[PDB]
């Protein structure tokens, strides 16, 4: 984030994993993983979001 | 420093916990010994900090209301968990945060009360789900009442603790499970109840957000329920 | 609750095109699997048909030229093969088989041909009539490809004003074609005084104004609901909702109303199951719908009546996609208006109704509150090449309708005809005939 | 003698286990080492025998068949399990008994069959679900080929197991997860497929149930899914 040093909020980061739909709404966002990342505490929310594959291989 | 707390597909930022109250000094446990009794353990992803529409505190915000278990009738598996079970029982650490800027004058009053019969009666008139029930200042029931004629001023017995903005920005309820039963119906049946009132009016300068939101995430802690297990025998 | 916005409401596709009907949800159509979109072709005066479901897979009772497509909220219809029978409403939903239906407005496909002419049949009045002082000179303006099928009624060499209620039928399934039968009520005296009472029709398929004067001195599962019922203001008006098979559906047994000057929407879905129904947000404290642990029937009851309150409660207890079910659509009607018997007058076919190929006998059932006129043919024997036009509206709330059956000029001697004008409503039975006239 | 297997809510009873065979004698059992390896592992409920609504076998049944995992699209927990979860793998206690009388005459070969293609198309067409699909003896793929145009006599080779009547009337294949893949996607790829094939045609004596019914008690064993956790760090 870079805004204002005295701006704040949270905002949530969701992770849909593959083979789900993207959530539309921050409701079925908050069901799934996803952190809430307040900005006023923490100029930055880092994530690593993780490896899967039934062919354990991706093709590009 | 902020710590930042988890359970499993969900995480919290908090700046600092130093300020969480259990209510009533008892932490939430489960059933003690006092299969037998029961316990069907599911503490597995009911156990996640589920986070709760955020309402907008305004100048003439009167005050919100959520009752528990209710809130989380829908917060996916807690939710689930009270229908394919008959009986539960579930502490809970409530996590209301309310960001602001340091030019916002405020204070609010998180009050947990043990079964919080709001008065002025068709329960889904007292079980507002997940957007929790206002008050009003004169359906909703009368603010400095908490719809119970009682006067504003007592309800620091029920486990409180005040967000006077110009000091922390947070507060944490903790509470355990509390019932004239040892389990029961998680859903016919509030155990709790938070209201949040504005004690200090809120108040801040010429041009700034005039309505600072704030969130609470209610996380269920060592719940349990009911049995279907029959038993066989040859 | 996702929802559709079904543009492009009107639409007119020919034979030989192809025609449409695109979608547009606010919300995704889709979530599991599969899409809870469809394509559907609903024509006027029908209940909840099968026609597709899944957006993908087609419904029972249809062809395998209707295709699928719209895997999301952006879908639409299919059809490689455009007829008579193509005119019909289609209206995408956003539901594979929960209750938790919201579909849109409309989106209809109109058909047409080759333009024909209007040809007028105009016929002297009754004199059950007549006597009543009723007297009305008709005119039938049917077998025309256009719209536009208008009919001036005269009165000593000067067009009526104020004096004259049409109503124009659908459009026949059978070579795109529709029918108009319009009636020039007056007094007795009035009618008496008037030597002459003609009436053209200039549509668009002749050059000139045609007309036809006379002078007045010679001249899987199923739900069978009942019928419509009668009520007055603040009382009560429910739906019978009884089945011909072991049970309902496994879901619950859903409603769709459907009221005036619209296409579908869902109400309330009450099971028959155990106990537990399911209704909508907007529709509150005007949809108890029960259920009949008796002989497995449901209820559509609506209390404290109002005008939108007003619609044909029923029941399409549909199990999986394919398989569907539907209705009768029991009317629910809420007015405040006395009942009154139908009583047909006989309208002889003169050789000016007779177009050289044809002599319209046909009935009037005038003087019917309560709207309930059926006219049929020898007891509901022969329906062939003729449409059933709608009923008017009058400002005393009563309904008068012009049902215009065709016939042989030649054969107006040796057979009769006899059209059965029944009202439920008022209760009375009357069979009329039509006898040909020398003049 | 009869043994009453259980797995939580559910439970057979079953004369003797002692035909039992594990298909190429590779009992099922998890992924080897060979938490990284993204092992989500619910062993719990899905773990239980399901019953597939019973076939009714007479004089003139060809054959039935059955693709798993698809079989328990449905059956609850499992059949959810192939959805919230995208990849998983599961071997499966396959456990089909036939009771019939001292009196019926008759004989069906059991084979499992690894990545079995019936061949004559449209999904579909392809998964019966719970129903099973039926063979024909001339949709419905030819029964002594096997959809592909084989020579029944040689089905033998598939792990296979033949209820002679006039001796056992049960049978139990035991498959052990297979494919050209370490994991899955369960839902888009049936890794076996069960066919009932009557050897011997049933027959019986003059006024007897003429339709000895045959069901299937699939129990997924060892079953695991795919990953939504994912990683945070300060």
């Amino acid at each position: 984030f870079c805004g204002s040093m005295m701006a704040t909020g949270k905002l949530l980061v969701s992770y849909a994993p593959p083979g789900a739909d993207p959530p539309k709404k921050r409701k079925e966002a908050m069901l799934g993983t996803h952190v809430i990342w307040d900005i006023g505490l923490q100029s930055s929310c880092t994530m690593v979001v993780p490896w899967i594959s039934n062919t354990t291989y991706r093709q590009t | 420093r902020v710590l930042q707390l988890t359970l499993g597909n969900s995480t919290i930022t908090t700046q600092e916990a130093a300020n969480s109250v259990v209510a009533y000094g008892r932490w939430p446990e489960y059933l003690r010994d006092s299969p037998v009794d029961q316990p069907t353990e599911p503490d597995v992803a009911a156990c996640r900090f589920y986070t709760l529409d955020t309402v907008s505190w305004t100048k003439e915000s009167r005050g919100w209301w959520w009752k528990l278990p209710d809130a989380l009738r829908d917060m996916g598996l807690f939710g689930q968990n009270m229908y394919y079970h008959y009986l539960g029982r579930s502490g809970y650490t409530v996590h209301v945060q309310c960001n602001a800027s340091k030019f916002h004058q405020g204070a609010l009053g998180v009050f947990a009360v043990p079964e919080m019969c709001l008065a002025g009666t068709s329960y889904q008139n007292a079980n507002p789900g997940e957007k929790g029930g206002t008050f009003t200042g004169t359906f909703c029931p009368v603010d400095y009442l908490l719809g119970n004629g009682t006067l504003l001023g007592n309800a620091f017995v029920f486990p409180h603790q005040i967000i006077n903005l110009r000091t922390n920005n947070c507060a944490t309820l903790v509470l355990p499970y509390v019932n004239s039963l040892s389990i029961d119906s998680m859903v016919k049946h509030n155990n709790w109840g938070i209201a949040i009132l504005p004690l200090a009016p809120l108040n801040f300068a010429s041009e700034s957000s005039p309505e600072i939101p704030i969130t609470l995430t209610i996380a269920p802690m060592c719940c349990e329920f009911n049995g279907l297990r029959n038993i066989t025998l040859p | 609750x996702x929802x559709x916005x079904x543009x492009x409401x009107x639409x007119x596709x020919x034979x030989x095109x192809x025609x449409x009907x695109x979608c547009x949800x606010x919300x995704x159509x889709x979530x599991x699997x599969x899409x809870x979109x469809x394509x559907x072709x609903x024509x006027x005066x029908x209940x909840x048909x099968x026609x597709x479901x899944x957006x993908x897979x087609x419904x029972x009772x249809x062809x395998x030229x209707x295709x699928x497509x719209x895997x999301x909220x952006x879908x639409x219809x299919x059809x490689x093969x455009x007829x008579x029978x193509x005119x019909x409403x289609x209206x995408c939903x956003x539901x594979x088989x929960x209750x938790x239906x919201x579909x849109x407005x409309x989106x209809x496909x109109x058909x047409x041909x080759x333009x024909x002419x209007x040809x007028x049949x105009x016929x002297x009045x009754x004199x059950x009539x007549x006597x009543x002082x009723x007297x009305x000179x008709x005119c039938x303006x049917x077998x025309x490809x256009x719209x536009x099928x208008x009919x001036x009624x005269x009165x000593x060499x000067x067009x009526x004003x104020x004096x004259x209620x049409x109503x124009x039928x659908x459009x026949x399934x059978x070579x795109x074609x529709x029918x108009x039968x319009x009636x020039x009520x007056x007094x007795x005296x009035x009618x008496x005084x008037x030597x002459x009472x003609x009436c053209x029709x200039x549509x668009x398929x002749x050059x000139x104004x045609x007309x036809x004067x006379x002078x007045x001195x010679x001249c899987x599962x199923x739900x069978x609901x009942x019928x419509x019922x009668x009520x007055x203001x603040x009382x009560x008006x429910x739906x019978x909702c009884x089945x011909x098979x072991x049970x309902x559906x496994x879901x619950x047994x859903x409603x769709x109303x459907x009221x005036x000057x619209x296409x579908x929407x869902x109400x309330x879905x009450x099971x028959x199951x155990x106990x537990x129904x399911x209704x909508x947000x907007x529709x509150x404290x005007x949809x108890x719908x029960x259920x009949x642990x008796x002989x497995x029937x449901x209820x559509x009851x609506x209390x404290x009546x109002x005008x939108x309150x007003x619609x044909x409660x029923x029941c399409x207890x549909x199990x999986x996609x394919x398989x569907x079910x539907x209705x009768x659509x029991x009317x629910x009607x809420x007015x405040x208006x006395x009942x009154x018997x139908x009583x047909x007058x006989x309208x002889x076919x003169x050789x000016x109704x007779x177009x050289x190929x044809x002599x319209x006998x046909x009935c009037x059932x005038x003087x019917x509150x309560x709207x309930x006129x059926x006219x049929x043919x020898x007891x509901x024997x022969x329906x062939x090449x003729x449409x059933x036009x709608x009923x008017x509206x009058x400002x005393x709330x009563x309904x008068x309708x012009x049902x215009x059956x065709x016939x042989x000029x030649x054969x107006x001697x040796x057979x009769x005809x006899x059209c059965x004008x029944x009202x439920x409503x008022x209760x009375x039975x009357x069979x009329x005939x039509x006898x040909x006239x020398x003049c």
